[PDB]
């Protein structure tokens, strides 16, 4: 169950980031929104920068350090 | 006699009671009357995060059940 | 007045602690230091009153000059007295420290430690009994009780 | 043999700490090879499911692979249950 | 985060105690009071002169044995492996080599302080 | 609320340290046929307060030859680490729940060693230097033996988590399982806390007050508080490690009472030992650990590695 | 973000500047102890609690021996501190200035050194999204020293035993 | 120079530890296991020269997974453009990016 | 590459420049030598932990072990030099010439 929830949540955050990138990088001359940095078309696991990039520092900190700092 | 040592030992014991009991009470106070969740592993941490997400009040200890699924 | 009352209570608190925690330096010179051992002994337990021997002069409040002070020892006694941090008190025990003693008219003896250090209490005897030294210690405590440093400062 | 006994008695009178140390170390080295429960410890370690048991794609020729967890096929921990 | 806050609290409390100690009481300082202590007489030499260490070899052996115990510390997790025989063999190998080092030094008189 | 918890962990420990000073004075007095403090307050209950007030209202002096920066830092480091050692202890709930609660204790103790060394060196006096080097040798010996003993006993546990220690000792006592390691651990804790017969860093008979000879007033009181806090903390760790109390999750006060009683018993045993025995020579202390404890410790470490395997009793990892 | 790893790395570099300016082995050991503790913090943030605590404990033990040795072997009448000497203070200030310059350049722009290219962004950005479950990957990998790595244990133990023999032989004299 | 005693005797002394796509305890995967596997399979059996000439795409993907330089460049560019747009008030972040949403479990 | 790696490599470079620039004491250079291996340990564990190279987690421990062996060797040589010359100064190691 948690695997399915994780997949849905990750894909949703990726789609939201893509929409915000489309809104932002609309006047950049040479910029294609959603372009991959890998030659291969295989699915690549996102890093924390790709998911919690355009989000609040609270969410960023919880995602990146919440487990390690939880004592 | 030797029992005049006891009041000092009694005071020292009373002082040593405070930390543990205070920690227990504060753990129950800030976790909804339950034990503070132990998260020694990423699985337990992810469970806590999911509990925070589903609660709707941004607090993992607010537990939801069948009345919430339907 | 409010400030007068506050400073009185404050120096009562400060004098109580100093009188109730006395830390003599382990400093014995002659036969008078055996009666000091007997004051430390179970019969007249000095630790009962809050009086504890410490070896370092830096951690000592009272110097009990117990024994004959010689010309070859006076520099060392003054040195350890100076190295005691303030507030510091001196109890001169027995005839040899009070004045000359049996060795007053001698080429090698200082006629009283009060030529070297400021003495607060003089305990007479050769040697003073352990009860006599204990009486001197309690008299020193009562002398500390009458100190009014903050009361002098407020009116200063 | 007599020399061995004399040496041991001298050591027990002079270095009981060293005698005890060597006895404990020697027993620690030797006993595991004779214990019948070493294999049980290995089996208990193998039986711990740290990660997910990814299922196999059924080809129709896997009679020893269960179709359900509660099917009779598959490893059994009944030995560990009564242990 | 919580551990950082705890360390900050402890350090701040200790520093406040030092500050109160050095600023509350009346101070009277002079060259004789602050002189070094050597039982009533002046020190002949300096406290910064070399001070012979009679156990210099035991210190080096301590460095080596300290890293031996650093090797030994992850044993509680090593006991969860399926290769129990190999794990036990290597653990006993390390401990036996440590014992061999101790025996060699002891018999060669490395544990005796210099005279 | 966590700051309130930190205060609730700190202040009671300092109060317990003061009354441990009182209790030690009275226990030694009665073992020496005296009475100890009974004049200052009712049964001498205000004696620690009087001593603390006197020390912090007395004048602290910096020696002319001292290095002032590390002269000041050393008591700060000592007291800070003494207060820090308490945060992972489960009573029954730790303030800070660490996955490796034991290695944290070892590391912080090894750090707390350096307060003695730096206070002795920065004082710039011969007696202080001698006390510092006695500390160096003492730490050598006790450190190696302590690490091996902890490894073995925690190998009977399964991990380095003290709550897991409670769960392990749910049924019987680790002291019943491993009493030889318990004896060597107790001796090593004495050597680690610098308690008699191992009070060599501050040995009044040989050195005039050892490493803190040049310390006065408040900075001396900080070293005293740190030493007594370390005594209580090590006894608490020993009680948790070898005398496991029963835990009821719905009434955690029972575990707290049991833990406090066991800790007090061990601390009073420390005072008893100080009253009973003479003082070692630090070379004989080094020869005791290396030539007596270390061989037995290595043999018992081998035994306690092999025993779970040969009997199929390997503890769970979590 | 909170830049905790960056702040700790800066303190790490500062401690290195200290003991490499080399005032005297007492303060060199003090700076090395500070750097060891700060590096323990850095790797604790990155994930390795055992590795951090282990390096901290090992360096605490190692610097204890160095104190005793510098008391006996490497001491002089007036031990040098950072402000006591012109050379020591010059080197310390040079190191601090270099660290400050590089930190400022990296924060202001993506600084490419003459050796390596560095991007000024999140240490939190570089992390991985995935997680483990009910075990510590670092602990399991370290514990694999006994199941795997039989060869490493053999060479390491042989080296330690020969190290004891060597230190006994070097200091023999005669 | 290199005496391949391991290959000759069938031993395994450090080849287990050489790569992160090898057998790991509890089957824990590396961060770039798939990329490293693809590069190794591409470069197997053709030597260093041809492997560097021909498996360059796979190696570039592997290095990108390892170091994440292009990804950080893209993220920094997006961050700079967003900050510039916010400075002049031309862009408004959505509530789900400002923290006014309920994510999935 | 993050700035953390830059700082760790900078610390290694500082410790290397410290070793190569002796002043008088051999002990200070030994401390500079111990700092280099500390920076190597930190850099290696940062690289390994980030990439989830599980089997490489034991490498920093071996690195520490051989750091200890080097430190022991250096201290032994230092005590021999000090016994011969009275000080650990590097100016006394001038009997042999190039
Ligand atoms: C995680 C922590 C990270 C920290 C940051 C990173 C640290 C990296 C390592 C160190 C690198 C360099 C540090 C700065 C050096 C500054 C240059 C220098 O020489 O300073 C003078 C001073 C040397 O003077 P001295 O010879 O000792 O005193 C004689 C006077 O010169 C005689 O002159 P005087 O008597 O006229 O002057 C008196 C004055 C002189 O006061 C000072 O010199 C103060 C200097 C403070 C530096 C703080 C940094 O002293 C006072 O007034 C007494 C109070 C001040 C000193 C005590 C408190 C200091 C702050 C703590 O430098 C030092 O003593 C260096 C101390 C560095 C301490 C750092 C923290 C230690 C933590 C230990 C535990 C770690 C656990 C693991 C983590
Ligand atoms: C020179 O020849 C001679 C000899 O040959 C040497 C001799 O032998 C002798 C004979 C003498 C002997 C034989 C003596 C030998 C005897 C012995 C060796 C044994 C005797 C015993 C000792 C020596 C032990 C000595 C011990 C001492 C001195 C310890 C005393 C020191 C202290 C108590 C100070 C340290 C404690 C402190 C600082 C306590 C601090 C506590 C706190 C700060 C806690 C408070 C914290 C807070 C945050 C406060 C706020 C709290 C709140 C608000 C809570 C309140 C809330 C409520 C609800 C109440 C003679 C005469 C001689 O001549
Ligand atoms: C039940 C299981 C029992 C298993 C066997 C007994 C337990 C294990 C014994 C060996 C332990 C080795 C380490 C112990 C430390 C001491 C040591 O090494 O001594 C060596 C020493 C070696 O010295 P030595 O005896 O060889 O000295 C030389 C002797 N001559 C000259 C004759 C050759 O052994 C002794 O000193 C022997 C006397 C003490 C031996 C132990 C007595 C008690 C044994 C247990 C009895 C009760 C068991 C439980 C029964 C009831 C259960 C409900
Ligand atoms: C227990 C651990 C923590 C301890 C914390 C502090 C414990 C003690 C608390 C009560 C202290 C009472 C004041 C004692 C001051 C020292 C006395 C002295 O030097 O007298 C001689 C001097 C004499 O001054 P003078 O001007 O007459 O002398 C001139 C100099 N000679 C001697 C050469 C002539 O007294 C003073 O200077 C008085 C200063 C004001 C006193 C009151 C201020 C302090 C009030 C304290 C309230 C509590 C909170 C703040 C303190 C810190 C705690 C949080
Ligand atoms: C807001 C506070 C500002 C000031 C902070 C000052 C910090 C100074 C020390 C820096 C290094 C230690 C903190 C690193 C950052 C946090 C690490 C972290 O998240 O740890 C979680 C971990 C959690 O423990 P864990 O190992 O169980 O983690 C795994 C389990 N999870 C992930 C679920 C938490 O904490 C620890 O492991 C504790 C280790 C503490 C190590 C401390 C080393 C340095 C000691 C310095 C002592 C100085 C004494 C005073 C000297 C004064 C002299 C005058
Ligand atoms: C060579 C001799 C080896 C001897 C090894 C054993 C040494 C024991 C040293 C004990 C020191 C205790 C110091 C603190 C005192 C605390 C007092 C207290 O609160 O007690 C109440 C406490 C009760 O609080 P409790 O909850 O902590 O006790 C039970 C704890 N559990 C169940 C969680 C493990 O203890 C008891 O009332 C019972 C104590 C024994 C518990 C273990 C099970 C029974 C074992 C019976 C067989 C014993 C065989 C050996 C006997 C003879 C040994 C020579
Ligand atoms: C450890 C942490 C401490 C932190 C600081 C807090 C301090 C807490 C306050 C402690 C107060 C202790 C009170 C001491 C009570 C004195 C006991 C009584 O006996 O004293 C009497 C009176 O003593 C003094 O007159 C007063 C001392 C106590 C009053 C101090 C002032 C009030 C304290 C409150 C602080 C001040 C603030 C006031 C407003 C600013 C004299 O008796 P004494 O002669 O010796 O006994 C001899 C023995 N005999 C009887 C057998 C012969
Ligand atoms: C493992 C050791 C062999 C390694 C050889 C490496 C090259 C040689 C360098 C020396 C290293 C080893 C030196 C250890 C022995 C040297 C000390 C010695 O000579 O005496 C040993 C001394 C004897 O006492 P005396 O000589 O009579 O002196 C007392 C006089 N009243 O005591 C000993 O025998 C201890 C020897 C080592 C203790 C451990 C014994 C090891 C036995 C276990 C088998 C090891 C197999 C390794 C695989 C382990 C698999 C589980
Ligand atoms: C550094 C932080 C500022 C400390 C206050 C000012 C420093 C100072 O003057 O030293 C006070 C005192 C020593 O002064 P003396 O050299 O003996 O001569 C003056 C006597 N009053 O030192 C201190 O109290 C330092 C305060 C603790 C530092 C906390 C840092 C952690
Ligand atoms: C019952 C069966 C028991 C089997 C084992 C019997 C006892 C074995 C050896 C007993 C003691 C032999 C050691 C030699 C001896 O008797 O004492 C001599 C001498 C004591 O003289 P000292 O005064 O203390 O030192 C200065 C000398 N001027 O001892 C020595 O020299 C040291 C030699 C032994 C070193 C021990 C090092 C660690 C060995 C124990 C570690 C754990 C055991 C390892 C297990 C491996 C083997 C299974
Ligand atoms: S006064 Fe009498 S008893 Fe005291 S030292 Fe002099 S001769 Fe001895």
């Amino acid at each position: 169950l948690f695997q399915a929830e994780k997949d849905r949540r990750v894909l949703q955050m990726l789609r939201e980031n893509l929409e915000e990138e489309a809104i932002i990088m609309k006047d950049v001359p040479d910029w294609k929104v959603g372009e991959s940095v890998f030659h291969t078309t295989r699915w690549v696991t996102p890093m924390m920068g790709e998911l919690y990039g355009l989000r609040t520092n609270e969410e960023i900190l919880s995602a990146t350090y919440g487990f390690i700092w939880y004592t | 006699m030797w029992f005049e040592i006891l009041p000092g030992i009694a005071v020292m014991a009373a002082c040593l009671f405070i930390p543990g009991m205070a920690t227990a009470h504060i753990h129950k106070f800030t976790n909804g009357g339950k034990e503070k969740r132990v998260a020694h592993f990423s699985y337990q941490w992810n469970l806590m995060e999911r509990d925070r997400c589903i609660s709707g009040v941004n607090r993992y200890h607010v537990t939801k059940g069948l009345e919430n699924i339907d | 007045s409010r400030g007068e009352y506050v400073v009185a209570k404050l120096d009562d608190l400060v004098n109580w602690a100093r009188r109730s925690s006395l830390w003599p330096m382990t400093f014995g010179l002659a036969c008078c230091a055996v009666e000091m051992m007997h004051m430390a002994a179970p019969r007249y337990d000095m630790d009962r009153f809050g009086v504890v021997f410490r070896a370092s002069p830096r951690q000592s409040d009272v110097m009990i000059v117990a024994g004959t002070l010689t010309n070859k020892m006076a520099p060392a006694l003054r040195k350890v007295y100076d190295q005691m941090p303030e507030p510091r008190y001196v109890v001169s025990m027995g005839s040899c420290a009070n004045g000359g003693g049996y060795y007053h008219y001698s080429y090698s003896v200082v006629r009283g430690c009060d030529r070297i250090v400021p003495v607060d209490i003089y305990v007479p005897g050769c040697p003073p009994t352990a009860e006599a030294l204990l009486y001197g210690i309690l008299q020193l405590q009562r002398k500390i009780k009458r100190e009014k440093r903050l009361r002098i400062w407020y009116r200063r | 043999a007599g020399r061995i006994a004399s040496f041991l008695k001298n050591a027990w009178a002079k270095e009981p700490v060293l005698v005890a140390s060597f006895a404990i170390g020697g027993l620690a080295i030797i006993l595991p090879s004779l214990s019948p429960y070493t294999n049980y410890a290995i089996r208990i370690n193998r039986a711990t499911p740290y990660n997910y048991p990814v299922p196999l794609r059924d080809d129709g020729n896997m009679p020893d692979v269960p179709s359900h967890p509660q099917d009779p096929q598959g490893p059994s921990l009944e030995w560990l249950k009564n242990l | 985060m919580n551990i950082m806050l705890t360390l900050l609290t402890n350090v701040t409390l200790a520093s406040l105690l030092v500050l109160i100690a050095f600023w509350l009481p009346q101070l009277n300082a002079y060259s004789e009071k602050t002189s070094p202590y050597e039982c009533g007489f002046d020190p002949m030499g300096s406290a910064r002169l070399p001070f012979s260490m009679k156990f210099f070899l035991v210190a080096i052996t301590f460095l080596l044995f300290d890293l031996e115990i650093a090797l030994l510390l992850p044993l509680p997790w090593a006991s969860q492996t399926n290769n129990l025989k190999t794990m036990l063999t290597m653990a006993l190998f390390l401990l036996i080599l440590l014992a061999a080092s101790l025996a060699y030094e002891w018999t060669q008189k490395g544990l005796e302080w210099a005279e | 609320m966590f700051m309130i918890n930190i205060l609730s962990l700190i202040i009671p420990i300092l109060l317990a340290v003061a009354f441990l000073t009182l209790v030690e004075r009275k226990v030694l007095g009665y073992m020496q046929l005296r009475k100890g403090p009974n004049v200052v307050g009712p049964y001498g209950l205000l004696q620690p307060i009087a001593d603390a007030l006197k020390l912090f209202t007395k004048e602290p002096l910096r020696p002319a030859t001292s290095s002032i920066s590390m002269f000041i830092i050393a008591p700060i480091l000592a007291l800070s680490l003494a207060l820090t050692m308490w945060v992972p202890l489960p009573m029954p709930y730790p303030l800070i729940n660490m996955n490796l609660g034991v290695l944290f204790m070892l590391a912080m103790s090894s750090l707390a060693v350096y307060s003695i060394l730096w206070s002795g060196w920065a004082s710039n006096s011969k007696y202080a230097l001698i006390g510092a080097l006695r500390a160096v040798a003492q730490t050598i010996s006790y450190e190696v033996t302590l690490a091996i003993i902890l490894l073995s006993v925690l190998l009977m546990n399964g991990s380095y988590t003290l709550s897991t220690l409670i769960t392990t000792q749910e049924h019987i006592w680790m002291i019943f399982t491993s009493w030889p390691l318990a004896m060597m651990w107790f001796i090593s804790t004495l050597a680690e806390t610098n308690r008699a017969p191992f009070d060599l860093t501050e040995g009044e008979s040989e050195l005039v007050s050892g490493f803190n000879v040049e310390y006065a007033a408040g900075p001396f009181a900080m070293f005293f508080m740190a030493e007594y806090a370390n005594i209580i903390m090590m006894n608490a760790f020993t009680a948790i490690l070898f005398l496991g109390a029963s835990h009821d999750p719905h009434t955690p006060e029972l575990y707290t009472i049991n833990f406090v009683l066991k800790t007090l018993a061990l601390t009073i045993t420390f005072l008893w030992i100080r009253a009973s025995y003479p003082r070692f020579r630090y070379d004989q202390l080094m020869h005791l650990l290396w030539k007596s404890f270390l061989p037995l410790t290595l043999a018992l470490c081998m035994w306690h590695i092999s025993l779970p395997i040969m009997t199929a009793s390997i503890p769970p990892q979590s | 973000t909170m830049y905790i790893a960056f702040i700790l790395s800066t303190i790490f570099v500062i401690g290195f500047v200290g003991f490499s300016s080399k005032p005297s082995p007492i303060y060199g050991g003090l700076g090395l102890i500070v750097s060891g503790g700060v590096g323990c913090g850095i790797v604790l943030n990155f994930g390795g609690s055992f590795l951090g605590l282990m390096v901290f404990l090992i360096y605490l033990g190692g610097m204890l021996v160095v104190f005793g040795y510098t008391t006996a072997m490497a001491t002089e009448m007036y031990p040098e501190v950072w402000v006591s000497n012109k050379t020591v203070f010059g080197a310390f200030v040079s190191g601090l200035m270099m660290e400050f310059c590089m930190v400022y350049y990296a924060l202001k722009e993506e600084e490419v050194e003459i050796i390596f290219k560095f991007n000024g962004l999140g240490d939190w950005v570089i992390y991985d999204t995935g997680d483990s479950g009910f075990f510590s990957e670092e602990a399991m990998g370290i514990a694999a020293l006994y199941s795997y790595g039989t060869w490493l244990v053999i060479v390491t133990g042989w080296s330690l035993l020969i190290g004891v023999v060597v230190i006994m032989e070097i200091t023999r004299g005669n | 120079p290199f005496f391949d005693v391991q290959k000759r005797l069938g031993l395994d002394l450090d080849r287990w530890m050489t790569i992160q796509s090898a057998e790991q305890p509890h089957k824990i995967p590396g961060r770039c296991h798939a990329f490293e596997k693809e590069w190794i399979e591409c470069a197997h059996g053709i030597g260093g020269i041809r492997a560097e000439k021909e498996c360059k795409i796979e190696f570039d993907d592997f290095v990108e997974c390892l170091l994440r330089q292009k990804t950080m460049k893209r993220l920094s560019a997006i961050k700079r453009q967003r900050d510039k747009l916010i400075k002049e008030g031309k862009y408004t972040p959505p509530p789900h990016h400002l923290g006014k949403e309920d994510p999935r479990p | 590459m993050p700035l953390v790696y830059m700082n760790i490599i900078m610390a290694f470079a500082i410790a290397l420049a410290g070793l190569l620039m002796y002043r008088s004491h051999l002990m200070s250079s030994l401390l500079c030598l111990e700092g280099m291996m500390l920076s190597l340990f930190i850099m290696s564990t940062l690289i390994i932990l980030n990439t989830h190279f599980t089997l490489a987690n034991m490498m920093p421990i071996i690195l520490l072990v051989f750091a200890a062996c080097e430190a022991a060797l250096g201290l032994s040589l230092l005590v021999m030099v000090s016994n011969t010359y009275g000080t650990d100064y590097v100016q006394n190691l001038n009997l042999l010439q190039c």
